[PDB]
């Protein structure tokens, strides 16, 4: 299973906080296996259904 | 360590005294922070 | 995801971040906080400044921010966390073996409880202990107790 | 005030139903006792700022 | 040029050699190189005389390299190029 660093997740600005526009606090549930997030979104399958 | 003996034995032998061709107390802090996955290249 | 499954794809852990990071633009958001510091300064116009630091940073390098991700962990050479015994029978071993070997246990962990298959739960408690040992072998002392 | 209430929450860190009921309650009945309540100062920020209602600085 | 006999290390001056240089640093390198290259022209009696000329000026008794180098540069027989 992959895993990260903790510099870039505690880095205070912690450096994924900034690349993935997500506040910490709820990336402590990301990756901590806390919680679940979505890649992405359908625009148009989801227009015509 | 391994600089004196080379000095020790050029001496002796009268040939010139070596260089060290690239500085040599860097190399265990090169693998430790290679190992902490930090990309190092030493350029040239 | 049992219904409206699969109009979106969510993921757990590094996992999904990975992917979000696959599927990304840089140079995108780069011009989208561009175009925030010079059209909505307000005062969260520190943010998009502290927030393009690392894109405009991670723009001309050979490295995409993947390198934060770890699919591959190195381990120190044996000599640099010494191991030797004294004259009579008796070791002296370095103490970050022992988080060394952690890692190791739960990878296999985790490597077998694929084959166990447990439901994704059990999955995500064994994924959390296998990236509790990391979050310390680095640095132990960033997340609450330490080991 | 702030460790007699870590000492009372401690009971839902161990009196989930009975005890604890991880495979460490045997041995060490606090695996999640000192887990969850030396991390609770850390996931405090709900629980911290809720108290500052009842014993503001 | 009034002045007596430079006595040792003092033979070749100084202020000659500065001029046949940019530097005193530079001239450090211009005459270490010229001693690793005359120890090298010493040690090696087998292979034949070609990429080291040897020493330009007549040695001593043994007129150790770096002496006859600095030697060699009062003469003017030398030209170096920097990086």
């Amino acid at each position: 299973a992959p895993v990260t660093h903790i510099w870039y997740f505690k880095g205070v600005p912690s450096r994924l906080g900034y690349l993935l526009d997500l506040a910490p606090k709820d990336l402590e549930k990301i990756i901590y296996f806390a919680a679940y997030v979505i890649t992405s979104v359908d625009d148009e399958m989801r227009h015509n259904e | 360590t391994v600089g004196r003996v080379k000095v020790y034995e050029a001496i002796v032998k009268g040939e010139n005294i070596p260089e060290p061709g690239i500085p040599e107390s860097f190399k265990v802090l090169l693998k430790e922070l290679q190992s902490l996955c930090l990309n190092v290249e030493v350029l040239s | 995801q049992d219904r409206y499954g699969e109009y979106f794809t969510g993921a757990m852990g590094a996992e999904s971040i990975k992917k979000l990071i696959e599927n990304f633009d840089i140079d995108a958001e780069a011009e989208s906080l561009r175009e925030v510091i010079r059209s909505g300064k307000g005062q969260k116009k520190l943010r998009a400044l502290k927030r393009l630091k690392v894109v405009a940073a991670f723009q001309q390098s050979g490295n995409s921010p993947m390198g934060m991700v770890l699919d591959a962990v190195p381990v120190i050479p044996p000599e640099l966390r010494p191991m030797v015994q004294l004259d009579g029978g008796r070791f002296a071993t370095s103490d970050l073996n022992d988080l060394y070997r952690r890692v190791i246990n739960r990878n296999n962990r985790l490597k077998r409880l694929i084959d166990l298959g447990a439901p994704e739960i059990i999955v995500n408690n064994e994924k959390r202990m296998l990236q509790e040992s990391v979050d310390a072998l680095f640095d132990n002392g960033r997340r609450g107790r330490p080991v | 005030f702030v460790d007699v209430v870590t000492y009372v929450v401690t009971e839902r860190a161990v009196a989930r139903i009975g005890r604890g009921w991880l495979t460490r309650d045997d041995k060490h009945a606090w695996e999640k006792m000192r887990a969850d309540v030396v991390g609770e100062l850390e996931d405090h920020e709900q629980f911290n700022a809720a108290l500052d209602a009842l014993w503001p600085i | 040029s009034a002045y007596d006999t430079p006595l040792g290390i003092t033979n070749p001056p100084i202020d000659e050699l500065l001029s046949r240089a940019s530097s005193k640093y530079a001239l450090v390198i211009y005459a270490a190189k010229r001693a690793r290259q005359i120890n090298d022209y010493y040690n090696q009696l087998g292979d034949g005389i070609l990429e080291y000329v040897g020493p330009l000026v007549e040695p001593g008794l043994q007129e150790k390299p770096l002496s006859i180098a600095l030697r060699e540069i009062h003469g003017d027989l030398l030209e170096h190029t920097e990086g």
